[PDB]
């Protein structure tokens, strides 16, 4: 059998790949040619292209926060698994603001309208889901290891769930 | 896939089995173990399944009054000895097996066998005790007076075995009860309880030379044999329905599913054991360390997000084994209306071994399961049990390290090709108590034998 | 012996720095994931179960098992047993129960059960649990009054991880604060386990009203109300940090090589610092006495028990006390016990033999280190209940001469149990750890046998005298509309 | 054994014992009935074992079953060092050259009396192992070792009785 | 020299904060700014004619 | 939760937020939550009046 | 061989509160003990079957609520 064997050459072929170190955690020392490339174009991109181009849009995002009011972390979208995990264990202080922050800023766009600009002297790319963002990440890793390691057999289209993997009851056309 | 040797230098450290058989035919077996207490009795290779339609009883009702004093004690005399040595004696009778042991401490090993050989030889079957123990008997065969789980495992017999004796329970039908006399026990004991049948297990501070001369002694004048037993043909496998719908019970349900399995010896039995502990058991009462939504069991897994509520309130596998057959299968105690998820996702489950196993699954199921082997070979009534049950059910007693030896050679591949010989497309019997109106009928949950997918 | 630590010496084990990469090639192998593999058809297919197949096999080394003491600089002790089982079960005592609470400080103890298992400083809550589902290891957490049991049932050659998972939960748990909130749901099923246990739920009535708001009364089990207010993870660690320490630890292993077990603690704790200890308010219990009578509408049947104060374990008269409830034994007719099953105590010959009425009647007898309880434990009919308190009454007033015959078959009946109880290793873990939070020794099952041959009838009478000049206990649970009041029960034994 | 056909026990017996004396009786020494018979053997043996598992502890049928493992066992084993001396024979034959002049002639065995105390402890071990198939193992491997006796001469316990 | 118990905790997600958190993030009253029309500008003079028949 | 995926892989080309924080990555840690400074009650930079003196 | 064990191990203290290996009775009988070998009153074999749980069955409590309800309120279409 031709299976029996691939499955020899993978199980060989992982056995002597573990506890490699990531790509990201190797000392690398660029190669000449890229030196050559990052002394030359590099620098010249940056002074006329990269450089204006996303100061211009970076400018443009401050001022857009700074209209609406709202801090960057609050434009996070919560249709992302990895926002709602972490917006689970947020402390309230932070969940309060947070929400005053985002009503006021539809009020305000909704009615086109921008905040006054005495309320606007403030860093809106103060990262304060940092933290909650990490820890969301990590419970995701180990439920993805731990518990996701196989694409997993179920019996299909019972107790209003497709049966290929979501929980939740009647989310999808076929489940309607 | 073969992953390696689990066996290791301990398992090679317990003291032996020493198995000599005396001239009469009677096997001694025994094994010593630094213990202050010891277990000793008779494993008699008797049972229900080796009566007749009409004695069908006799052996229970033995059992009972085999205790109840002998030709040269008395029930208080009886009963005051056993205390003053610091024992206790025990008994049971199965369909297959019977045993008679007791637990004492290390200066009552041999006078202990004493008062067994007596009660074996020479019990006093008084009508009195008798007629008492009818009374007792009679109240216990009230299925009122029986629980469901007592009830479903007598009925998958039923049900499965309708041509032999093996479908016959152990207390026996109610007519047969209220007429056994002292004479159906005599004929009993002197047709099946003969030495070539008998065991002598002595687990202890224990020395084979004396408790072998021990018993040579009390049990001389046993009967050497009785008539070898009647040929007949592999137990025929009924899949039929039992089901007793009752809702005027409560809202539980119990269900138990069977597909036909194999004997003690078959080389596939350890394979079945496996099986069996894949399918494992969970009860919503008792989830332990791991809760159902995140356990390693996918029967309990899918099960536990079945409707956000869970569609197993308690299940339980079950691989049942005789010399010639046997019966695998699940048990199932659920609320009314999850009936229909629960017998679907465990035959979900069993059909799965025939498709989609993983090595994962196999391999945490190996050291569960040898996590229970050898914890009920802990205490010294564990080991009798141990030595007893399987000098009967082999010939000799299979030691852990060869245990683990043959399990080591099973995988996930092997798991597939015995589950796809016996199990897929099998035959199924249904058995159940309680409000069933989600169970539907024996075809139905049959065709879940296979897949359309794969 | 290089330490003696509250009556036993210990040897010391000495703390050693060791580089990682080296204790790694020393920790038992495992996969959780298996990506591919080597086919090898099972090669006993056909092989009967009959026949034997393993040859060659190495000659067994049996040793006498013995139990061996240590203690690591940190001042937690390490006792082990080796009877050469193929199965080990790992535990660490606590001396922190519900009896060392202050009332503000109700239910943490139960609390500190709830969060065991979770995320520690080195894994997560789910890889720990599930480390322990793939090698197919078995446990839990149980809080007492006196101390709080982490325990874990596991093949002997897994011990290196099952020493480290649960020396975590006292070490550097994390009690974070939506970890411990997804806990409070154990309190309510607590509760139910613990009523849906008659006898257990009786003898949880009888300590709270023997011992009132006191060490043993504390209630076992956190509320559901005004408990969850500081069922946090903050308010747990203040509680761990008061009671829990290495110096009030002690991990008893049960077929574990002892060297290997203390080696692997030793490595647990080397580089990090337990919990220091501090000292604590150690109150003696303050016993009562009194009444309670709880209705439970579904049960038509009626549960009484009588009790009375006795010292406790580190007394001269734990053994004959002991002696005192296996004389009087005691049964119930739903069980049906073959010879040397009790059939032949005191209960059982004047109650249960003669009182067709009587459902059953039993004698109990509750041991902690400076307290226990003694008495009678009788069921019925809810109607029945006045002639169930006489009847037990009365054999609380023949406690005062007891028969030669009675003496020698109650001591010969306990050296049995003491034997056979002692060969099941979950149960020598749980005394041998019970015994050293309570008194710091271990007494054998053999020493406890010589004692047992020393008890004489004159001990039994002064023992059962000392017990009944106690105010009584008196609790009613079912069927309570029938029973007795209590100045009846305390005025038949004022005479005693 | 992935079947759905169904036998009584008495047809189980005859499949049995019809597949045990056939074994035993077929001469073990001539290697292509070995060769030839082993594929129908185990093709049989495979089918009689799924019919007799319910009959292992079977008065008649299980004799017959534990006997014909015996014999395929030692069917195996005894082929298995016949073959290896049938190898140090024709590695002697070869040796001597072609017309036995020596023309083309192999190298010859090196270790011959070392290979000739291999098979003779293995001769003994399986006179040991089954005690109850001493005429199968002289056909086949005693006389095997008569004819390795006749080019070396070495010391075995039969010699004597096979007229060295 | 910290107790281990003592130490983890401290790591806490909840005791990070970023560095001028409490000066930055805006901490808003109302979703209608000062100098911004609401219900209170609009309201027409309680001596209006009826709007409904309209 | 719907059918829903995260891209959760170990990229060839970008490194992980472990190796290479995207954030401007200084905190101010504290023993307990209460020991941050309350936003609400704390003064915030003075109001500018031109935009390009917003800081 | 033959397995003495419910596929589910108890996981709990075997001794009960208070009670300890001197004062237990005798474990392998004892009606509180939780290791008492059951009874054959209609025989052996059932303890195969048996739900060696000691709490009642509550039929239809929930065990798959990941957090995503409050109890006593009512899933609708699983929202
Ligand atoms: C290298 C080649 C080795 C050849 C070995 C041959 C051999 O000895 O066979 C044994 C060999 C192994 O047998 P085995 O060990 O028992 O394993 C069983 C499995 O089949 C073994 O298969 P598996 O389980 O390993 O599954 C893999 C399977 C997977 O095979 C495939 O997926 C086949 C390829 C995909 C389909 C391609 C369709 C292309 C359509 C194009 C359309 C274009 C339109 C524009 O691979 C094969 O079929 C062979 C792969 C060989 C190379 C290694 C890969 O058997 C096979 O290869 C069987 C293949 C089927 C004619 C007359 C007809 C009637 C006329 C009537 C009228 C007149
Ligand atoms: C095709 C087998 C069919 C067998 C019979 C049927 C049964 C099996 C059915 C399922 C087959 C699935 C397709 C397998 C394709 C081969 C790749 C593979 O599994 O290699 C194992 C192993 C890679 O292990 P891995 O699973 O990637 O795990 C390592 C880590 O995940 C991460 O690895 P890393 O980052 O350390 O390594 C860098 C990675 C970076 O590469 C990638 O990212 C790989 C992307 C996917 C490549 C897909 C290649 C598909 C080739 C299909 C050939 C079909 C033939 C059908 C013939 C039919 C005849 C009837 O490099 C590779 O993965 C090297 C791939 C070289 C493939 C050469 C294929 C020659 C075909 C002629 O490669 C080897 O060492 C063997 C190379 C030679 C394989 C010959 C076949
Ligand atoms: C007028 C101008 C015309 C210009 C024409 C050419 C323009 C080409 C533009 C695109 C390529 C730029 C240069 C690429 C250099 C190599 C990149 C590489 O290796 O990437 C790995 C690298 C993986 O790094 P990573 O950061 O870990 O990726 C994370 C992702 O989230 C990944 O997420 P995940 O973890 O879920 O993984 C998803 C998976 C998804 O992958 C798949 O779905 C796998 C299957 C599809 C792709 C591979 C097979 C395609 C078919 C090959 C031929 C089969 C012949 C079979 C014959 C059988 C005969 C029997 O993909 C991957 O894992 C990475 C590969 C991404 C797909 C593309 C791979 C091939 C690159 C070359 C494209 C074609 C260049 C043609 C040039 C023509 C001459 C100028 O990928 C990237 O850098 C990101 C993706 C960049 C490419 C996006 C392509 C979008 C799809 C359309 C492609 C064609 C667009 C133009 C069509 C114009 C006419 C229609
Ligand atoms: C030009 C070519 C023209 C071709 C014309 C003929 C086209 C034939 C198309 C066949 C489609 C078969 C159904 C879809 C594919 C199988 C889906 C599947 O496995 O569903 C599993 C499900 C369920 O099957 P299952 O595999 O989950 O098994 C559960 C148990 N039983 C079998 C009892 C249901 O399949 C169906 O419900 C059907
Ligand atoms: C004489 C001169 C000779 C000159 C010869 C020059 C030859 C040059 C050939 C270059 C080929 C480069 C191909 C790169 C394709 C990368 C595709 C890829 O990422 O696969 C994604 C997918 C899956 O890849 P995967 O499963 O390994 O996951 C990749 C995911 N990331 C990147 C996040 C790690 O590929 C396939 O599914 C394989 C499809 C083909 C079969
Ligand atoms: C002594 O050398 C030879 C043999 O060994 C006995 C042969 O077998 C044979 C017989 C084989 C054939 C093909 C006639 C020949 C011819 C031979 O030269």
């Amino acid at each position: 059998s031709f299976h029996r064997a691939f499955a020899r050459v993978v199980c060989n072929y992982n056995k002597s790949i573990e506890g490699s170190v990531p790509w990201y955690q190797v000392k690398r020392e660029k190669s000449p040619f890229q030196q050559v490339w990052d002394e030359v174009f590099t620098p010249i991109w940056f002074k006329l292209v990269k450089g204006p181009y996303e100061r211009w849009e970076y400018n443009a995002l401050v001022a857009r926060y700074r209209g609406m009011g709202i801090m960057a972390d609050d434009a996070m979208n919560d249709k992302d698994m990895i926002v709602e995990r972490a917006l689970d264990i947020i402390p309230e202080d932070i969940r309060i603001q947070r929400y005053r922050r985002m009503m006021r800023g539809a009020v305000l766009a909704g009615r086109k309208l921008h905040l006054p600009l005495e309320l606007q002297n403030y860093d809106p790319m103060v990262p304060y889901m940092a933290p909650y963002i990490e820890e969301a990440k990590f419970q995701m890793q180990e439920e993805q290891e731990l518990l996701a390691y196989h694409p997993w057999d179920r019996r299909l289209y019972t107790a209003g769930v497709s049966g290929f993997g979501e929980t939740s009851m009647h989310s999808t056309f076929l489940t309607m | 896939y073969y992953w390696g040797s689990t066996v290791t230098t301990e398992m090679h450290n317990v003291s032996p089995t020493q198995v000599t058989r005396l001239p009469n035919g009677m096997r001694v077996a025994t094994q010593f173990s630094y213990t202050d207490s010891a277990t000793v009795g008779l494993w008699i290779d008797a049972g229900a399944r080796y009566e007749t339609k009409e004695s069908n009883g006799t052996a229970h009702f033995l059992e009972r009054v085999l205790y109840l004093g002998t030709k040269n004690r008395s029930r208080d005399q009886l009963e005051t000895e056993v205390e003053n040595l610091g024992a206790n004696l025990n008994s049971y009778t199965g369909r297959e097996q019977t045993a008679f042991y007791a637990k004492t401490t290390k200066d009552g090993i041999l006078p202990c066998i004493d008062i067994l050989a007596d009660c074996i030889l020479n019990p006093k079957l008084d009508g009195d005790e008798i007629e008492k123990e009818r009374v007792r008997i009679t109240q216990d065969l009230q299925a009122v007076n029986q629980s469901y789980e007592e009830l479903l495992y007598d009925k998958v017999h039923t049900a499965c075995y309708r041509d032999c004796s093996l479908g016959q329970t152990v207390i026996g039908p109610e007519e047969n009860v209220a007429t056994i006399k002292r004479d159906h026990m005599v004929n009993y004991l002197y047709n099946n309880f003969t030495a070539d049948r008998m065991v002598l297990v002595a687990v202890g501070p224990v020395d084979h030379a004396q408790i072998v001369k021990e018993a040579e002694k009390k049990f001389a004048n046993i009967r050497p044999t009785a008539g070898p037993r009647m040929l007949e043909e592999k137990p025929y496998f009924c899949a039929s329905e039992l089901v007793y719908r009752n809702d005027d019970m409560g809202p539980t349900a119990h269900i138990a599913i069977a597909y036909e399995g194999v004997p003690w010896r078959s080389p596939d039995y350890i394979t079945f054991m496996l099986m069996n502990a894949i399918i494992g058991s969970y009860d919503k009462k008792n989830e332990g360390l791991v809760p159902g939504l995140q356990s390693a069991n996918r029967i309990t897994q899918t099960g536990a997000t079945r409707m956000d509520v869970g569609c197993f309130d308690y299940y339980t596998g079950f691989n049942i084994a005789y010399k010639d057959t046997g019966l695998f299968g699940f048990y199932i105690a659920t609320d009314e209306v999850a009936v229909e998820h629960a017998v679907g996702d465990l035959m979900f489950g069993v059909t799965s071994f025939s498709y989609s196993l993983t090595e994962e699954e196999v391999m945490k199921a190996k050291r569960e399961l040898k996590t229970n082997f050898f914890s009920g070979l802990d205490n010294t009534t564990g080991v009798a049990e141990d030595i007893g049950r399987q000098i009967l059910a082999y010939g000799r007693r299979l030691s852990p390290a060869e245990f683990v030896e043959r399990l080591d050679q099973i995988d996930s591949q092997e798991v597939q090709r015995v589950a796809w010989n016996r199990l897929h497309d099998a035959e199924i019997t249904m058995t159940g108590v309680g409000p069933l109106h989600g169970l539907l009928q024996l075809w139905d949950l049959r065709r879940q034998t296979w897949w359309w997918r794969y | 012996g290089k330490s003696t630590i509250q009556g036993t010496s210990y040897n010391v084990v000495k703390f050693q720095q060791e580089d990682v990469s080296e204790v790694v090639k020393e920790v038992p192998h495992f996969q959780f994931y298996y990506i591919g593999g080597e086919h090898k058809d099972n090669k006993y297919r056909d092989v009967p179960l009959d026949i034997p197949v393993l040859t060659e096999a190495p000659p067994p080394q049996l040793k006498k098992p013995e139990m061996k003491f240590s203690v690591l600089e940190n001042g937690m002790r390490i006792v082990s047993v080796d009877k050469q089982g193929l199965t080990s079960n790992l535990g660490l005592f606590v001396h922190a129960g519900s009896r060392f609470e202050t009332p503000a400080e109700e239910g943490l103890s139960h609390m500190v059960e709830c969060v065991a298992f979770r995320s520690t400083a080195h894994l997560s809550h789910l890889r720990t649990i599930k480390t322990i589902e793939v090698l197919g290891m078995n446990g839990g957490c149980q809080a007492g009054r006196e101390h709080i049991m982490y325990n874990l049932e596991l093949l002997r050659e897994y011990m290196p991880v099952a020493s480290t998972l649960v020396v975590g939960n006292v070490l550097f748990p994390r009690l974070l604060p939506w970890e411990v909130n997804a806990c409070h749901k154990e309190i309510k099923k607590a509760h139910e386990r613990l009523k849906a246990d008659t006898d257990q739920y009786v003898s949880e009535l009888l300590h709270q009203t023997a011992y009132h708001n006191n060490t043993l009364g504390n209630a076992l089990l956190a509320n559901e109300g005004r408990a969850l207010e500081h069922f946090t993870g903050d308010n747990i660690r203040e509680f761990m940090m008061k009671h829990f320490s290495a110096e009030r630890s002690v991990f008893v292993g049960i077929n574990v090589d002892h060297d290997e077990l203390c080696k692997w603690l030793m490595r647990s704790f080397a580089e990090y610092v337990a919990i220091p200890n501090l000292p604590r308010d150690e109150a003696k219990p303050v016993y009562t006495g009194g009444y309670k009578l709880e209705e439970n509408a579904d049960m038509p049947v009626c549960n009484i028990a009588i009790g009375f104060e006795t010292e406790g374990w580190n007394s001269a008269d734990l053994v004959p006390v002991t002696v005192l409830q296996t004389l009087l034994g005691g049964g119930g007719s739903f069980s049906t016990g073959g010879p040397g099953k009790g059939m032949h105590s005191r209960l059982y010959l004047n109650v249960l033999n003669q009182n067709p009425n009587v459902e059953s009647c039993m004698a109990f007898n509750t041991q902690y280190s400076d307290s226990g309880l003694f008495g009678m434990y009788i069921t019925g009919f809810g109607q029945e209940a006045p002639r169930l308190v006489d009847i037990a009454l009365n054999e609380l007033r023949k406690l005062d001469s007891f028969t030669p015959d009675e003496v020698s078959r109650a001591k010969n009946t306990l050296k049995g149990n003491i034997f056979m109880n002692a060969e099941n290793s979950k149960v020598l873990m749980e005394d041998i750890g019970r015994q050293i939070i309570m008194s710091g020794k271990v007494v054998t099952p053999e020493e406890f046998a010589a004692r047992v041959d020393a008890v004489t009838e004159a001990d039994l009478k002064k023992v059962a005298a000392k017990l009944l000049r106690k105010n009584p206990t008196y609790v009613v649970y079912g069927d309570t509309k029938s029973a007795p009041h209590y100045e009846y029960v305390r005025t038949a034994l004022a005479s005693l | 054994m992935l079947t759905v056909d169904k036998f009584t026990r008495a047809e189980a017996l005859q499949r049995a014992s019809n597949l045990y004396y056939q074994v035993l009786g077929t001469n073990w020494e001539d290697g292509l009935n070995l060769v030839l018979d082993v594929p129908f053997w185990e093709s049989e043996l495979e089918k009689v074992d799924h019919m007799c598992e319910p009959y292992l502890c079977d008065d008649e049928i299980g004799p017959i079953i534990r006997n014909l493992h015996e014999t395929v066992n030692c069917m195996y084993a005894c082929e298995d060092v016949r073959d290896h001396i049938n190898e140090l024979l024709e590695l002697s034959s070869r040796a001597e050259g072609v017309m036995g002049s020596g023309a083309a002639a192999s190298e010859e065995v090196e270790n011959m009396p070392e290979q000739c105390g291999m098979v003779t402890k293995a001769y003994e071990d399986l006179l040991a192992r089954y005690p109850e198939h001493h005429p199968k193992i002289e056909q086949t491997v005693g006389h095997g070792l008569a004819v390795l006796r006749q080019l070396e001469k070495f010391n075995f316990k039969s010699s004597h009785r096979y007229f060295f | 020299g910290e107790p281990a118990i003592q130490s983890i905790a401290r790591f806490n997600p909840d005791n990070f904060r970023p560095v001028g958190y409490a000066e930055n993030i805006p901490c808003p009253d109302t979703c209608v700014p000062e100098g911004h029309l609401d219900f209170r500008h609009t309201r027409l003079p309680t001596w209006h004619a009826d709007r409904r028949p309209f | 939760h719907r059918p829903t995926t995260v891209k959760m892989i170990d990229s060839w080309r970008t490194e992980p937020s472990s190796e290479k924080p995207m954030w401007y990555n200084r905190f101010d840690q504290v023993d307990h939550i209460s020991q941050h400074p309350d936003p609400e009650k704390t003064e915030k930079y003075p109001p500018v009046d031109d935009t390009r003196k917003l800081m | 061989p033959p397995i003495q064990k419910p596929l589910l191990p108890s996981g709990r203290a075997v001794l009960k509160h208070g009670r300890s290996m001197l004062c237990s009775g005798n474990l392998s009988y004892d009606v509180n003990s939780t290791i008492k070998a059951p009874e054959c009153k209609r025989g052996m074999g059932f303890t195969q079957f048996k739900r060696f749980t000691p709490v009642p069955i509550e039929s239809g409590v929930s065990v798959g609520n990941r957090g995503w309800f409050f109890p006593g309120v009512i899933p609708y279409q699983g929202h």
